[PDB]
C-alpha cells in the first residue's frame, strides 16, 4: 500500500578528501517475500552518480530517464554532465510530476571534473535538494543511516579510510531493517579512477 | 481567401513527379559535397566546406558532420538548419529506442524513421520539403559497417560508397574506378580525399575546407569509436596522403 | 467575371455572383405556386421527371403538423433547410410547447442561408422555397431566396416560366384572398394560377403535387389520384 | 521553519532558521530559506520545501523576463501579484508559505503570503511553525523607526526563539537586508549558535574490518582510440 | 505580384503592405503634436467637423487608454478604434498580472509587437495607423512613445504626426536647437498647451477657433481631454501675447 | 475571421532557391552595419545608432541587446523583427534551459535555440522569413568566448571577427588585416571603432555608435553580495562617456 | 492591379477596395433615415413595394436591440439581420454582467469593432450595409451611423441608401430651421416627410412607409414602432408637403 | 470578522475590524478589510482571505476596464460584477462581501452579497462571524438619513459591540467615508471603543 516501503533498499554517499563514496543493498521484495538478490541501486552517467531508493518499477524508470537525457545533454553540449548540474536536472525532473510523483529517494554523487571539488546531493520524491557536506542516506533504513553516520562519519578521511566507514553504516544500518540487505556495494570515486566492492554481510 | 497564395507544394506534375522535391534537389546540388566510403574495418565520412573565409573560426565549427547517437553519424548536404532540425528529431528518436528496448538503435530503422518524416512533407500538410540529403554512416551488431543515403523524397538506400551535394556525377565515376571490396580504412581515408581534391570547384583542398571523419571498432577491446576530426588532426592526414 | 471565384467576394458595382448564379439554379428549375385566403394557404407544385421511365421529383416536403415548404433548385439544399426547420419548429415545441411563427421560421431561414454568403470555403443554398403555414396570427405565405432575403404574401410562384402565374396571381388578388371556410376553391384557383406558367406539357395525375394548411386543417400533401379531382 | 521579516528606517530585512525536517528526523541541518527572487527581492519560506523551491524559481524567472521586457527594476509587488495568482490557482495544494521583501523604484515594502493565495502588509511579520516563538519576541521589542542594525538584531533574536523553543526549527540563523540605495547583502549564517561538540572518539576503523567479496575498476571514460 | 497582397518580400526586401498602411495613415488629412513639459505632457491634434449632421462631440481621435496613458491616432476611425480597444485591455490586464500601472513605453513596445505580427503573418493586415502614446510615467517622468505599422517605436522629445508633419517637425526642432533643452521649460500643463497651439499655429499657417482643436493632457496620476471652453481660455491667452 | 494559411509562403523555385530568404538577405543588405570580433580576454559587438528623426530620443531605442547575463546580441536589417526575436530568445533561455538546469545556457545552444526559431519562420504556414541577421557574443564556462552569426535561414556559423549590413564586404576586409589570435579587449574595442568609421556617414560618438562587450565578471552590477560563485554579469554596455574616451586616441 | 480581388488587402492608394465595393451595395438600396430629437430619436425607413403581393404592414425592416435600441439599415438585408443578431448577443452579455442595459456609445463600438473586423481578413467579405441606430440612455438621446469600414459617428441626423443625398439636404435644413431642439412629434411627422421627399429617387414603385422612436417622454425611453394614428397623421403630413 | 456598510444623508460608510485568524492564532491584528474597486466603491470583506481578495482583485480589474471603455460605473454594476463571480463559483468559494459606493446621481447604496451569490439592496448592512451579536442593537439604533458624525457613532458602537462578543473579530476599527467630498480613511482604537 505504502509504495515507499513495498520493495524494500537504502542508499548512502559520504565525501572524504578528493573522493566521494556511495553504497546501496541489494535487496528487491515484495513486502516480506525476498524476490532478487542482485538489484543495484547505483547508476552512472560518465562521471556522476545517482543512487535510487523506494519503488523498484520507478528506479528502474528514471535511470532510463536520465540515461535518455544526459545522452541528448552530452551531444549537444559536446561534454558530460557535472554533478551540480546533474543535481538541478534530477530536481527538475522530479517536481514536475509534482501531483504524481515517482516514489523515489535519489542520491546524486561525484566530483567536479573542472573544479575537483567533491559533490553529493540528496532529494525527496519531489525535487528538494539537500546538498549536504558530510553525508547523504536514502530508503526504508533511512532513520539508522542517519544514526550510523552521525556518529561514525568525520571529515577529510582518505579512500581506503572512507571504504570502511560508509561500509559499516550501510551494514549496521541493514540490519536493524527488515526490507533492506541481501548483499551490498560500494562504489570508492576518485577524481579518475572508480573502484566498486561488493560487501559481505548476512543473508536474512 | 487564402487558396489564391497556395503554391501546392505536394502535387504530381504531368509527368508524374514532385515538383518541390526536384527543385530541392537541385538545391542540394549547388552544396559542399561530402562522401562516405565503407570499408571492412571502419567508415569514412567526407565533407566540403562551401563558406571559406581566413576569419571563420574551424576549430568551433560544425556544418557537415553530426553526431545522432554513439554508433551513427551523418554528413550533411543542403540547408543547414532544415537539417538540425532532422538532426535532433532523430537523436531523440535513437534515445527513445534505447530508452524502450535497452540496446541502442539498429542503423537502418533511425534512417527509415527520418525518411519517412521526408515523405510526409511531400504527400501532406503543404509545406516545402526539406531541402537537405543525408550520409549516414553507422555500425551495429546485426549489419556491421552500413552507409546509407536519404533525400528530400524520403527514399533511402544503402551503399559501398557514394557521394552527395555537387559533382556527386564526377565523383561517383572516381569511386567506382578506385573502391574495392576488400578495402580498408587506412584506403578509404586517402580514397575520399582524392575524391574531393578532383572534384572540388577551388584551386587546392586544404585543411580549412573540410570536416573529416571516421567510425572504427578499433578501439581498445571490440568496441566501436567516432573520431570527428580536428583541424590539426585533417592537416596531419593531408600531408601524409601527399595532396600538399 | 474575376469577381465570380467564390462568396466572398463583392464585384466592382456591389454584387455577389456566387448568390447570383444560385440564384440562377431557381430559374432552372420546375414552377412552383403558393397562395393564401385567411383561413388556408396552398402550395401547388409541378413535379418535373428525368424521363418517361422515372419518378417525378417530390416538391413539398412538410416540416410541422401546421408548416411545410415547396422547392426550386437544388433538392438536396430544399432537404438540409427543410430539415433545419423540422428541428426549430421540433425545439420550439419540446421546450416553449409553442408552434413555431411562420415569421420567425422565415428569419431563422434568412440568417441560415446568410451565413454561407459571407464566409470561405461555403457556398450559397442553390435553392428557393415557398413556406406555407397556420399559426397564432392565421394563414401566411413566405418566399425564401438563397440571397437570405424572405418576403411575406399573399401569394406568389418560383422556377421556370413563373411570371405568368405570378401576373396571374397579381390579377387575381382581390377574389383568391375572400376563399375563406373552402379548400377546394383555393386549391382550384392555385392550379389555374400555376397553369399560366405550362407550355407545351399540361397537368396530368403523377405530374401535379398539392398540399394545404389552415384552420382546422394540419398541413397534408396530395399526390397521384387524390388530385384528379383537381385536373 | 521560523521566518521573518521587520522594516526598518531605510529599507527591510527578513531572517531564517536552517532547519529542514522529514517527519521528527532531521533532514538538512544548513538549507538555505531564503530565497532570490529578483536582485533586491528576496523572500523567506516555509511549508512544503519543494513547493517553496519551485515557486520562487518560476516566479524569479517571470520577474527576470518581465524586467528585461519594461527595461525596469521588478518590483515587490509583481512578484507578489504573481505568487499569489500562481497559489491561488492551486487551491492549497502548492504549500508555500512566504515572507516577500525587497526594495524598488517605489521604496521598501515586506509582505507575507499563505498557500492559498492570501496576501497581508506588515512592519513585522513571521511564519512557520516557530511564527508564534518569533511573534512574541517582535510583539514585545518591535519599534517604529528602528536603525538597520536594531532590525538585524530584532529579526535574528525572532529566528532565536524559533530555534530554541520550536521543534520544528533549528541550527543557524540566515539574514538578508534590503536597503533603499544599496547593493542587497545576504548574510548566509549570520549567526552559529549550535555547532556540534567534539565527539569522545574517533570511529575510524583498521583497514580490512569490512569483509568483501568481489572488487572491479569501474569504467566511467568514453569510449578509447587506437 | 502577388508579394504586394500580403505581407511576404519583394525582391528588392520590402514589404509593400506595410508601406501601403502607412498612406493609410493620412487618409483623414488631420496633423498631430506632442510636447513635453517639467511636469506633463500635452498632445494637440487638428479637428475637422465637415458635416453639418455630425455631432461634433463624438468626433474624436484622442483616447484615454488608462488613467496615466492618452493615445492620439493619425489614420482612419475604424482601426483607430481597434488600437484603442486592445490597449485598454492590455493596459488593464498588465496591471492585474503586475500589480502596478502599465507604463506608456511598455504599452507601446506591446502595440508595437502587434503591429510587427502583422507585418509577419499572412491572415492578418496592417492596421493602417500610427498611434501616439503619452504619459507622465512614476520611473520616467514626461513620456512620448510612437508606434506605427511596420511594429517600429521610439520615445521622443516632442514629435508630429500627419500629412505636414515635416512642417511642424523643423518647427519644433528649431525650438530645441535655440532652448538647448529637452522640454517646455514650463510649470502648468496651460502654459505648455499654450506653447503647442501657438507652434502649431506657426508651423501649418492657420488660426485655430475652439472648435478647431482636440488637447489631451498628462499629468501625474491623470490624463484628460480639454472641452471646447478650456481650449477657448487657452485660445484667449495666446491672442493677448 | 479564422487563419486559413496554414501552406508554406517561402518554397522552392526551378533553380533551388529559397526566394523569401534570399529576398530576407537583401532586406539585411539595406540594414546599418553591425560588426563583432572576438579578442583572447572578451568580445566586442558594435552598430551605428542611425535615429529617423532629431526628435527621437535614440538612449530609447536599444540595439545592442542583454540575452543573458553573459550573452548580447546586435542585428542588421529589420529592426521590429530583431525585437521579437530578442524577447523570444530571452524567453527560450529561460524555459528550454534555465529551467531546467538552474543555469544559463552555453553560447551555441542559445544561438541554436535562436536559429530555430528563424528556421521555423522559413517553413511553417502562413509566415515569412525574419528580415534580420543577428551577431551573438557570449562567454560560458567551458567553451570560452565566443561570437556567432545567425541568417534568416536559420544557419549559424562561428566567427573570429565579422560584420554584417550595409558597408561588410569592405568592414570584412578591413578586419581580415587587423584581426590576430592575440588581441586584448581594449585593442579589438579599438578595431571595431576604426572599422564602423567607415560605414558612418554623419555625426561620430558616443551619442550615435551602441556598443558592448562580453569580458570579465562585473560584481559591481550584480544588485547584490553574499554569493561567493555569483560573481556578475559578464555583458556591459558601453555609455556615452566610456566610447568618447576611446574616441580621443584614434 | 489584383488589389480589389481580396478583402483586407491595401491598394498603393491605402484602400480597401472591397470596403468600396460594399459601399455600392448600400448605396443601391432603399433610403433609411434617422432623427435625433430633445429626449429621443426617430428611424424611418423606404419599404419598396415590389408586387401588389406583398402583405402590407408585414415584412417589418426596423428593428429593435434590447428593449431601448432601434437599428435601421440600407443594402444587402440579410447582412444588417447578422449585425442586429450580433448587436443582441452583445446588449445582452453586457446586460448579464453590468446589470444596467447597455448605453448607446458603448453599443455603437460593439457594432463597431465587429464591423471593422471583417475588413481584417480575406477569408470574409465586409458587410454591404450601412446601420442608423440609437436610442435613448442614462445620458440622454443618441444617434449614430455605421459604414462598411466599421466607420461610426453620433448623428444630428443621418440618412443612407439611394435617396441619402436628398434626404441629406432635408435633414440640414431641420438642423438650420429648429436650433433649440425638435420635439419627439415634430419628428415622426418630419421623418414621413423626408421619406417621402427622398422616394423621388425610387419612384418607378410605390412604397410603404415604416417608422419607429424611443423619447423619454412619449415612450417611457423604450423602443416602439409608431402605428394606426399617429402614422397616418405623420403620412398625412407628408402628402400635404409634396403637393 | 465583523463588517458593515451605512447609507446616510451625505453618502456611505464602510467600517470594519482588524483580525485575521488562523484558528484561535491572530494572523494579523491589523488587516485592512476595506478595499477599493473603483475611486467610489468600496467593499467589505468576510469569509476566506485568498477567495475575496482573489474576487476584488478581478473586480477591480473589470471595473478599470468598465471605467476606460465606458466610464463610471454604477454602484449597482460593481455590486453584480461580485455577484456574478460569487454565484457562478459558490462551489469553490467561501466569500460574504458588502459592496457600497457613492453617485452623484443615487448618493450613497450599499448592496450585501451572502455565501450563495444572492444580491439585496439595502440601506444598511452588517456581515461576518461577528455580526449576529449585533442584528439586535442595529436594527434598534438605525435610522435614514443620520448625519455624518451620527453614523461614524452608530458603527464604532456596532462594532465595538460585535468586537466585545466575537473572539474572531477585534483589534482596530477602520472605516471610510464616501461623499460628495471625497474619501476619508478613519481608524478607532481600542481605548476609545472598549470604554463606549
Ligand atoms: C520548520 C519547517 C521544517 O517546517 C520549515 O517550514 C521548512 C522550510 C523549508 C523551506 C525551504 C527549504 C527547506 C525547508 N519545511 C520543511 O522542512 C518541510 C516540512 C514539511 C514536511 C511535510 C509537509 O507536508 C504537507 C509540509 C512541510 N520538509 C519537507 O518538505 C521535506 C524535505 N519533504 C517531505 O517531508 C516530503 N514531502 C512532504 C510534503 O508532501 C510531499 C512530500
Ligand atoms: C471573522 C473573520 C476574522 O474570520 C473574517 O471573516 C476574516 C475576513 C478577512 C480576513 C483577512 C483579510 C480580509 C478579510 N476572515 C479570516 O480571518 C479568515 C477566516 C476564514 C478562514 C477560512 C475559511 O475557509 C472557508 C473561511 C474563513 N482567515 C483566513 O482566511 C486565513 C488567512 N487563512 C486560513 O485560516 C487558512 N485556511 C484555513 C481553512 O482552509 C482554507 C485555508
Ligand atoms: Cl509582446
Ligand atoms: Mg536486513
Ligand atoms: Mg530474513
Ligand atoms: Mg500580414
Ligand atoms: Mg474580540
Amino acid at each position: 500500500s505504502d509504495p515507499s516501503s513495498i520493495n524494500g533498499g537504502i542508499v548512502v554517499a559520504m565525501t572524504g578528501k578528493d573522493c566521494v563514496a556511495i553504497a546501496c543493498d541489494l535487496r528487491l521484495g515484495s513486502q516480506s517475500l525476498g524476490v532478487s538478490n542482485k538489484f543495484e541501486k547505483i547508476f552512472h552517467y560518465g562521471h556522476v552518480f545517482l543512487g535510487i531508493t523506494g519503488l523498484a518499477t520507478d528506479v528502474t524508470t528514471l535511470n532510463e530517464m536520465f540515461r535518455y537525457k544526459t545522452n541528448l545533454y552530452k551531444l549537444k553540449e559536446e561534454r558530460a554532465i557535472e554533478p551540480e548540474t546533474f543535481t538541478q536536472l534530477v530536481s527538475s525532473s522530479l517536481y514536475e510530476r509534482r501531483f504524481g510523483p515517482y516514489f523515489v529517494g535519489p542520491v546524486v554523487a561525484g566530483i567536479n571534473s573542472k573544479s575537483g571539488k567533491p559533490f553529493i546531493a540528496g532529494f525527496d520524491l519531489i525535487g528538494c535538494i539537500d546538498e549536504a557536506k558530510d553525508f547523504i542516506v536514502s530508503g526504508t533504513a533511512s532513520d539508522q543511516l542517519f544514526g550510523m553516520c552521525e556518529s561514525l562519519y568525520e571529515p577529510n578521511l582518505e579512500p581506503e579510510d572512507l571504504f570502511e566507514t560508509i561500509s559499516q553504516a550501510l551494514l549496521n544500518a541493514a540490519d536493524r531493517d527488515a526490507l533492506s540487505g541481501w548483499g551490498a556495494v560500494v562504489y570508492i570515486i576518485k577524481k579518475d579512477e572508480v573502484v566498486k566492492r561488493y560487501l559481505k554481510m548476512r543473508q536474512d | 481567401g487564402s487558396r489564391r497564395y497556395d503554391s501546392r507544394t505536394t502535387i504530381f506534375s504531368p509527368e508524374g513527379r514532385l515538383y518541390q522535391v526536384e527543385y530541392a534537389l537541385e538545391s542540394i546540388s549547388h552544396a559542399g559535397t561530402a562522401i562516405g566510403i565503407m570499408a571492412s574495418d571502419g567508415i569514412v565520412l567526407a565533407a566540403e566546406r562551401k563558406v571559406t573565409s581566413t576569419l571563420l573560426e574551424q576549430d568551433t565549427s560544425t556544418e557537415k558532420l553530426y553526431k545522432l547517437n554513439d554508433k551513427i553519424a551523418v554528413a550533411v548536404a543542403g540547408l543547414t538548419a532544415d537539417a538540425e532540425i532532422l538532426i535532433n528529431t532523430a537523436r531523440i528518436h535513437a534515445q527513445n529506442y534505447l530508452k524502450t528496448y535497452n540496446e541502442d538503435i539498429p542503423v537502418e530503422i533511425l534512417v527509415r524513421r527520418l525518411s519517412d518524416i521526408k515523405q510526409g512533407y511531400t504527400q501532406h500538410g503543404g509545406l516545402r520539403p526539406f531541402g537537405v540529403s543525408f550520409i549516414y554512416a553507422g555500425y551495429d551488431d546485426r549489419y556491421g559497417y552500413q552507409l546509407y543515403t536519404s533525400n528530400p523524397s524520403g527514399n533511402y538506400t544503402g551503399w559501398k560508397a557514394i557521394s552527395v551535394g555537387a559533382n556527386t556525377s564526377a565523383a561517383q565515376t572516381l569511386l567506382q574506378m578506385d573502391y574495392k571490396d576488400d578495402m580498408k580504412v587506412d584506403d578509404a581515408i586517402e580514397l575520399a580525399l582524392k575524391t574531393l581534391s578532383k572534384t572540388t570547384d577551388s584551386s587546392a583542398l586544404t585543411y580549412d575546407r573540410l570536416e573529416f571523419a571516421t567510425i572504427r571498432k578499433g578501439a581498445n577491446d571490440g568496441e566501436v569509436y567516432q573520431k570527428i576530426f580536428k583541424p590539426q588532426e585533417i592537416k596531419d592526414i593531408l600531408v601524409k596522403t601527399g595532396i600538399t | 467575371n474575376n469577381y465570380d471565384g467564390d462568396t466572398v467576394t463583392f464585384s466592382p458595382t456591389g454584387r455577389l455572383f456566387q448568390v447570383e448564379y444560385a440564384l440562377e439554379a431557381i430559374k432552372q428549375g420546375s414552377v412552383t405556386v403558393g397562395l393564401r385566403s385567411n383561413t388556408h394557404a396552398v402550395l401547388v407544385a409541378l413535379k418535373r421527371n428525368a424521363d418517361e421511365l422515372s419518378s417525378y421529383q417530390k416538391k413539398i416536403i412538410k416540416c410541422d403538423e401546421h408548416m411545410g415548404l415547396s422547392l426550386a433548385g437544388l433538392a438536396p439544399d430544399a432537404r438540409v433547410l427543410s430539415n433545419y426547420l423540422r428541428q426549430q419548429c421540433n425545439y420550439s415545441s419540446l421546450v416553449f410547447n409553442r408552434k413555431l411563427a411562420v415569421e420567425r421560421a422565415g428569419h431563422l431561414l434568412c440568417d441560415k442561408a446568410q451565413k454561407n454568403t459571407q464566409s470561405y470555403g461555403g457556398r450559397p443554398y442553390g435553392v428557393g422555397l415557398l413556406i406555407i403555414g397556420y399559426d397564432k396570427s392565421g394563414a401566411h405565405l413566405l418566399e425564401f431566396q438563397p440571397s437570405g432575403n424572405v418576403t411575406e404574401l399573399y401569394g406568389t410562384a418560383i422556377g421556370a416560366r413563373s411570371q405568368g402565374a405570378k401576373t396571374y396571381l397579381e390579377r387575381t388578388l382581390d377574389t383568391f384572398i375572400k376563399i375563406d371556410g373552402n379548400p377546394d376553391e383555393l386549391i382550384k384557383a392555385g392550379v389555374e394560377a400555376i397553369s399560366q406558367s405550362l407550355r407545351d406539357e399540361s397537368l396530368t395525375v403523377d405530374n401535379l403535387s398539392i398540399a394545404i394548411v389552415g384552420k382546422d386543417t394540419p398541413f397534408t400533401i396530395y399526390d397521384g389520384e387524390a388530385v384528379a379531382k383537381y385536373i | 521553519t521560523t521566518i521573518v521579516g521587520v522594516k526598518f528606517n531605510n529599507g527591510v530585512v527578513i531572517a531564517a532558521d536552517t532547519r529542514s525536517t522529514q517527519g521528527p528526523i532531521v533532514a538538512d541541518k544548513n538549507c538555505a530559506k531564503l530565497h532570490r527572487i529578483s536582485p533586491k527581492i528576496w523572500c523567506a519560506a516555509a511549508g512544503t520545501a519543494a513547493d517553496t523551491e519551485a515557486v520562487t524559481q518560476l516566479i524569479g524567472s517571470n520577474i527576470e523576463l518581465h524586467s528585461l521586457y519594461t527595461s525596469r527594476e521588478p518590483r515587490v509587488v509583481s512578484a507578489l501579484q504573481m505568487l499569489k495568482q500562481h497559489l491561488f490557482k492551486y487551491q492549497g495544494h502548492i504549500g508555500a508559505y512566504l515572507i516577500v521583501a525587497g526594495v524598488d523604484p517605489t521604496g521598501s515594502h515586506l509582505f507575507s503570503i499563505h498557500a492559498h493565495g492570501s496576501t497581508d502588509v506588515g512592519y513585522y511579520l513571521s511564519l512557520g511553525s516557530g511564527s508564534l516563538a518569533a511573534m512574541a519576541v517582535l510583539e514585545s521589542h518591535w519599534k517604529q523607526d528602528l536603525t538597520k542594525e536594531e532590525a538585524i538584531k530584532l529579526a535574528s533574536d525572532a529566528i532565536q526563539a524559533g530555534i530554541w523553543n520550536d521543534l520544528g526549527s533549528g541550527s543557524n540563523v540566515d539574514v538578508c537586508v534590503m536597503e533603499i540605495g544599496k547593493d542587497a547583502e545576504y548574510l548566509r549564517n549570520y549567526l552559529t549558535p549550535n555547532v556540534r561538540e567534539e565527539k569522545q572518539k574517533s570511529y575510524k576503523f583498521p583497514r580490512g574490518t569490512t569483509a568483501v567479496l568481489k572488487e572491479s575498476i569501474v569504467n566511467i571514460c568514453d569510449i578509447q582510440e587506437e | 505580384g502577388y508579394d504586394r497582397h500580403i505581407t511576404i518580400f519583394s525582391p528588392e526586401g520590402r514589404l509593400y503592405q506595410v508601406e501601403y498602411a502607412f498612406k493609410a495613415t493620412n487618409q483623414t488629412n488631420i496633423n498631430s503634436l506632442a510636447v513635453r513639459g517639467k511636469d506633463c505632457t500635452v498632445v494637440i491634434s487638428q479637428k475637422k467637423v465637415p458635416d453639418k449632421l455630425l455631432d461634433p462631440t463624438t468626433v474624436s481621435y484622442i483616447f484615454c487608454i488608462s488613467r496615466t496613458i492618452g493615445m492620439v491616432v493619425n489614420g482612419p476611425i475604424p482601426d483607430a478604434r481597434n488600437a484603442a480597444l486592445r490597449a485598454k485591455a492590455e493596459a488593464a490586464e498588465f496591471r492585474y498580472k503586475y500589480g502596478y500601472d502599465m507604463p506608456c513605453d511598455v504599452l507601446a513596445k506591446r502595440m508595437a509587437n502587434l503591429s510587427q505580427i502583422y507585418t509577419q503573418r499572412a491572415y492578418m493586415r496592417p492596421l493602417g495607423v500610427i498611434l501616439t502614446f503619452v504619459s507622465v510615467d512614476e520611473e520616467l517622468g514626461p513620456s512620448i512613445y510612437k508606434t506605427d505599422p511596420a511594429g517600429y517605436y521610439v520615445g521622443y522629445k516632442a514629435t508630429a504626426t500627419g500629412p505636414k508633419q515635416q512642417e511642424i517637425t523643423t518647427n519644433l526642432e528649431n525650438h530645441f536647437k535655440k532652448s538647448k533643452i529637452d522640454h517646455i521649460n514650463e510649470e502648468s500643463w496651460e502654459k505648455v498647451v499654450e506653447f503647442a497651439i501657438t507652434h502649431m499655429i506657426d508651423a501649418l499657417g492657420t488660426e485655430f477657433s475652439k472648435n478647431d482643436l482636440e488637447v489631451g493632457v498628462a499629468t501625474k496620476d491623470k490624463f484628460f481631454t480639454l472641452s471646447a471652453e478650456n481650449i477657448e481660455e487657452r485660445l484667449v491667452a495666446i491672442a493677448e501675447q | 475571421m479564422t487563419d486559413r494559411y496554414s501552406f508554406s509562403l517561402t518554397t522552392f523555385s526551378p533553380s533551388g532557391k529559397l526566394g523569401q530568404i534570399d529576398y530576407a538577405l537583401t532586406a539585411v543588405k539595406q540594414g546599418v552595419t553591425s560588426l563583432g570580433i572576438k579578442a583572447t580576454n572578451g568580445v566586442v559587438i558594435a552598430t551605428e545608432k542611425k535615429s529617423s528623426s532629431p526628435l527621437a530620443m535614440s538612449e530609447t531605442l536599444s540595439k545592442v541587446s542583454l540575452l543573458t547575463p553573459d550573452i548580447g546580441a546586435v542585428y542588421s536589417g529589420m529592426g521590429p523583427d530583431y525585437r521579437v526575436l530578442v524577447d523570444k530568445s530571452r524567453k527560450v533561455a529561460h524555459t528550454s534551459y534555465k529551467r531546467i538546469y538552474g543555469e544559463y545556457p552555453p553560447t551555441k545552444l542559445l544561438v541554436s535555440e535562436v536559429a530555430k526559431i528563424m528556421q521555423e519562420a522559413t517553413q511553417s504556414g502562413g509566415v515569412r522569413p525574419f528580415g534580420v541577421s543577428l551577431l551573438i557574443a557570449g562567454h560560458d564556462e567551458f567553451n570560452g568566448f565566443s561570437l556567432y552569426q545567425v541568417d534568416p535561414s536559420g544557419s549559424y556559423f562561428p566567427w573570429k571577427a565579422t560584420a554584417i549590413g550595409k558597408g561588410s564586404v569592405a568592414a570584412k576586409t578591413f578586419l581580415e588585416k587587423r584581426w590576430n589570435d592575440e588581441l586584448e579587449l581594449e585593442d579589438a574595442i579599438h578595431i571595431a571603432l576604426l572599422t564602423l568609421k567607415e560605414s558612418v556617414e554623419g555625426e561620430f560618438n558616443g551619442d550615435t555608435i551602441e556598443l558592448a562587450i562580453i569580458g570579465d565578471e562585473n560584481p559591481d552590477l550584480l544588485g547584490y553580495t553574499g554569493i561567493p560563485t555569483d560573481k556578475g554579469p559578464r555583458f556591459r554596455k558601453l555609455t556615452s562617456q566610456e566610447i568618447n574616451d576611446r574616441l580621443e586616441a584614434l | 492591379t489584383g488589389y480589389d480581388l481580396s478583402n483586407s488587402v491595401f491598394s498603393p492608394d491605402g484602400r480597401n477596395f472591397q470596403v468600396e465595393y460594399a459601399v455600392k451595395a448600400v448605396e443601391n438600396g432603399t433610403t433609411s433615415i434617422g432623427i435625433k430629437c430633445n429626449d429621443g430619436v426617430v428611424f424611418a425607413v423606404e419599404k419598396l413595394i415590389t408586387s401588389k403581393l406583398l402583405v402590407p404592414q408585414k415584412n417589418v425592416k426596423i428593428q429593435v436591440v434590447d428593449r431601448h435600441i432601434g437599428c435601421v439599415y440600407s443594402g444587402l438585408i440579410p447582412d444588417g439581420r447578422h449585425l442586429v443578431n450580433r448587436g443582441r448577443e452583445e446588449a445582452a452579455s453586457f446586460k448579464k454582467l453590468y446589470k444596467t442595459p447597455i448605453p448607446i456609445p458603448a453599443f455603437a463600438d460593439r457594432l463597431g469593432q465587429y464591423v471593422q473586423a471583417h475588413t481584417l481578413y480575406n477569408s470574409v467579405r465586409p458587410f454591404g450595409v450601412s446601420t442608423i441606430f440609437g436610442g435613448v440612455d442614462k445620458n440622454g438621446a443618441h444617434l449614430y451611423m455605421l459604414e462598411p469600414s466599421g466607420s461610426y459617428w453620433g448623428y444630428k441626423g443621418a440618412a443612407t441608401g439611394k435617396g441619402r443625398q436628398s434626404a441629406k439636404a432635408e435633414l440640414e435644413k431641420l438642423v438650420d430651421h429648429h436650433p433649440e431642439g425638435l420635439s419627439a412629434r415634430e419628428a415622426v411627422k418630419q421623418a414621413a416627410k423626408i421619406i417621402y421627399l427622398a422616394h423621388e429617387d425610387n419612384k418607378e414603385k410605390d412604397f410603404e412607409l415604416e417608422i419607429s422612436w424611443c423619447s423619454l417622454s412619449e415612450t417611457n425611453g423604450l423602443h416602439k414602432f409608431v402605428k394606426g394614428d399617429l402614422l397616418q397623421e405623420a403620412i398625412d403630413f407628408a402628402q400635404k408637403e409634396i403637393n | 470578522t465583523s463588517i458593515m456598510a451605512v447609507t446616510f444623508k451625505d453618502g456611505v460608510i464602510l467600517g470594519a475590524d482588524s483580525r485575521t485568524t488562523t484558528g484561535a492564532y491572530i494572523a494579523n491584528r491589523v488587516t485592512d478589510k476595506l478595499t477599493r474597486v473603483h475611486d467610489k466603491i468600496w467593499c467589505c470583506r468576510s469569509g476566506s482571505a485568498a477567495d475575496t481578495q482573489a474576487i476584488a482583485d478581478i473586480v477591480q480589474y473589470h471595473l478599470e476596464l468598465y471605467t476606460s471603455q465606458y466610464g463610471t460605473p454604477s454602484t449597482e454594476t460593481a455590486a453584480s460584477v461580485f455577484k456574478e463571480l460569487c454565484y457562478e463559483n459558490k462551489d469553490n468559494l467561501t466569500a460574504g462581501i458588502i459592496v457600497a459606493g457613492y453617485d452623484d446621481k443615487n448618493k450613497g447604496e450599499v448592496y450585501t452579497i451572502p455565501l450563495g451569490g444572492s444580491v439585496h439592496k439595502l440601506p444598511y448592512a452588517i456581515a461576518g462571524s461577528g455580526s449576529t451579536f449585533i442584528y439586535g442593537y442595529c436594527d434598534k439604533n438605525f435610522r435614514e438619513n443620520m448625519s455624518k458624525e451620527e453614523t461614524v457613532d452608530f458603527i464604532k458602537h456596532s462594532l465595538s459591540q460585535a468586537i466585545k462578543w466575537d473572539g474572531s473579530s477585534g483589534g482596530v476599527i477602520r472605516m471610510v467615508v464616501l461623499t460628495a467630498a471625497g474619501v476619508e480613511r478613519l481608524i478607532f482604537y481600542p481605548d476609545e471603543y472598549e470604554q463606549l
